[PDB]
């Protein structure tokens, strides 16, 4: 069990290791403590007043305090330690990476949820790279921060639950950017390249949150329609009208957990985006279909570690 | 695997996996088009005909059980169903009919040609093709049973 060092920061340098060792971010008891970690740390930072599980209700004390302290860092328990594929080639998946390094603690981890998106990530970088399962078309890509990507939503400030956010950015050029290393990736896999390769929402029958994108703001679950800015980006708008809610679907868990209603002001968030959750379904043509897969985020933050025990 | 139906009931269409880690399940049809599959706890449904009827018991998900449970079944809901977790696939055969009436008439999938038979409690057998105290409609190894009134 990984300790969890909370906020450090960024004492924690590398060495190389003349090592070479499987890396997976999936299959991977960091990647898996996290996802555990930051479930239960969304059930603290908004604090939920009942939640409904097939069998019980429980409720609680709620309040309307959000903990905007979204990150933190796990170092190795006793007799182990991290090491990384510090290989620039990595996609989630490598039995043979040769450019291992080792680390005291791990980088910096963004603990907040969303779905579609990924917001305020660390591993943005000046590329576009895709992590991919190994097993399976499971993949959460990861978004080149040289075109200066935002979201930025209110709700004013007038009606309680209604909400927008603009998508900031050279989007036109981002998109077309993993699109393109989509194409030249080492799974294509069945790609024409460009114009017959395209954005996808899931179903509307879907969850609400799967249908939506779900992130929150000031503490304030939003769901927001993306049909407008999937229109821009295709074929029409570069905003979205999103709409607050009390009773949410759980992420991890299956249950719905109701919170108060709004706050009362004017509700605004500055986001950077850094990761689309996405499944990729190869056409011999393809589509990239948004996700609510959620934990995979925090399989793109730390990803590309390993726990190796030293006996 | 083959499963048969009475048209206006539910059916459960088991698909079931061993693994440890947290997966994603898929079920499609043999268009290869999606009618459910779960991300996490949430669920997520495709642009099918199904949808609406399409759903799956959640609280099973936890341990290997990803079922398809289409409710109020229809004729042209007959398919072959596969459910897909990673690399693995399980199918399932649907076919679904339901009996009219006596010129009794079984409306049936189109490629399936089916027999009804019908036999009274101490009378006995009347075997027909789709026109015609219980009848049973033939279809690979089992059938399903019926009813009748006086
Ligand atoms: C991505 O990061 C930004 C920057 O940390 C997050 O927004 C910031 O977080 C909270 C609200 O989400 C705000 O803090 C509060 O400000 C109000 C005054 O406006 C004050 O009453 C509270 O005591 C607290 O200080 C903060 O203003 C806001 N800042 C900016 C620049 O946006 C954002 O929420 C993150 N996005 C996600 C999706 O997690
Ligand atoms: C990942 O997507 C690809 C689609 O590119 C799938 O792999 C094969 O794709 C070809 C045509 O592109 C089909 O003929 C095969 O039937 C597909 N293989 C399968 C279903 O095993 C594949 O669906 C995805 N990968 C995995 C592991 O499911
Ligand atoms: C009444 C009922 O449905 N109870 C089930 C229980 O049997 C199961 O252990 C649990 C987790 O899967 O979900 C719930
Ligand atoms: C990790 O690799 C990068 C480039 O791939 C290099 O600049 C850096 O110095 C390396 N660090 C270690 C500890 O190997
Ligand atoms: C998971 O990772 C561990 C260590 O890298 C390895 O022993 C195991 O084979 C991997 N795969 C599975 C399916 O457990
Ligand atoms: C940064 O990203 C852009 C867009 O992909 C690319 O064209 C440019 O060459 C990159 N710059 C550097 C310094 O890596
Ligand atoms: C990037 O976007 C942010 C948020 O809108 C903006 O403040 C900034 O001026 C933009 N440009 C650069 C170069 O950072
Ligand atoms: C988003 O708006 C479109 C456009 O009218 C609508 O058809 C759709 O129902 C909305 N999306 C969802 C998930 O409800």
């Amino acid at each position: 069990p990984l300790f969890c060092a909370t906020k450090d920061n960024d004492d924690y340098q590398e060495i190389a290791l003349n090592v070479i060792e499987a890396f997976d971010a999936w299959n991977n008891t960091v990647t898996e403590q996290a996802v555990e970690d930051v479930w239960s740390l969304f059930e603290t930072s908004i604090k939920p007043c009942v939640k409904l599980t097939n069998t019980s209700v429980i409720t609680e004390s709620c309040d309307k305090h959000y903990w905007d302290t979204m990150r933190f860092r796990y170092c190795a328990p006793p007799g182990f330690a991290l090491l990384r594929c510090n290989d620039t080639n990595y996609s989630g998946f490598e039995p043979n990476c040769s450019k291992v390094v080792a680390a005291t603690c791990t980088r910096m981890m963004e603990t907040q949820t969303s779905t579609w998106f990924g917001f305020n990530g660390t591993r943005a970088e000046n590329r576009t790279y895709i992590y991919w399962h190994g097993r399976d078309n499971r993949t959460i890509i990861s978004l080149n921060k040289f075109y200066n990507l935002t979201v930025h939503c209110k709700r004013p400030g007038r009606r309680p639950r209604q909400a927008w956010c603009w998508f900031k950015g050279e989007w036109k050029e981002a998109m077309k950017e993993v699109k393109l290393t989509l194409a030249k990736h080492p799974r294509y896999k069945g790609t024409n390249d460009t114009e017959k390769i395209r954005f996808i929402a899931p179903g509307e029958r879907s969850d609400p949150e799967v249908a939506y994108m779900w992130t929150n703001c000031r503490g304030e679950f939003l769901y927001c329609n993306m049909t407008w800015f999937l229109n821009w980006v295709e074929n029409q708008h570069n905003y979205v009208p999103c709409h607050i809610k009390q009773i949410i679907n759980t992420w991890h868990k299956v249950g719905k957990n109701v919170y108060l209603p709004p706050r009362e002001g004017q509700l605004t968030c500055n986001s950077t985006v850094t990761s689309i959750i996405a499944n990729i379904d190869g056409g011999e043509q393809t589509n990239i279909t948004f996700s609510a897969e959620v934990a995979e985020l925090y399989r793109l933050e730390l990803g590309d570690y390993k726990l190796i025990e030293v006996t | 695997k083959v499963v048969l139906g009475k048209k206006g009931d539910t059916v459960e269409l088991t698909c079931t996996a061993s693994q440890k880690k947290s997966i994603q399940f898929h079920w499609k049809n043999s268009n290869q088009i999606k009618i459910l599959g779960n991300q996490g706890s949430f669920l997520t449904k495709g642009p099918s005909k199904l949808n609406d009827r399409a759903d799956s018991r959640r609280s099973l998900w936890d341990q290997g059980n990803f079922p398809l449970i289409i409710k109020n079944l229809k004729i042209e809901d007959s398919d072959t169903y596969i459910c897909e977790v990673e690399d693995q696939k399980e199918e399932v055969q649907l076919l679904v009919f339901g009996l009219t009436a006596l010129t009794l008439t079984l409306e049936s999938p189109p490629g399936s040609s089916p027999s009804v038979q019908c036999r009274s409690p101490r009378g006995k057998n009347i075997q027909g093709g789709k026109t015609l105290w219980t009848c049973t409609v033939l279809q690979n190894q089992k059938k399903v049973e019926f009813k009748i009134d006086i």
